[PDB]
């Protein structure tokens, strides 16, 4: 289900998956559709992944 | 003769391949716009 989180919890955790995915070339398994947290991840690779 | 006849596919992997390189170009001048000296003292001074 759709949620929201805090701002600094949001790009402080959101900052630290896509740059273990920089460091490891892993592959993110994922819901898929934007709802709820596959919906915050996709804004937090939108967040520093897209500019790295 | 310096007219390689590249087939759908093959054109396809080319335009990728260019998107690819203007993104590269983008995010490295807006590096370099970041990281010059007159934009730290911008930023720095505000």
């Amino acid at each position: 289900q759709n949620f929201e989180l805090q701002p600094k919890l949001k790009q402080v955790f959101g900052k630290g998956l896509i740059k273990a995915a920089m460091t490891t070339g892993a592959w993110i398994f994922t819901g898929g559709v934007n709802t709820g947290v596959i919906r915050h991840v996709g804004d937090a690779l939108k967040d520093h992944a897209s500019k790295s | 003769g310096l007219k390689l006849f590249i087939t759908d596919d093959e054109l396809k992997k080319v335009h990728d391949f260019e998107e690819q390189c203007i993104e590269e170009y983008f995010r490295e001048k807006d590096d370099r716009f970041n990281s010059s000296n007159d934009e730290r003292i911008r930023v720095t001074s505000e």
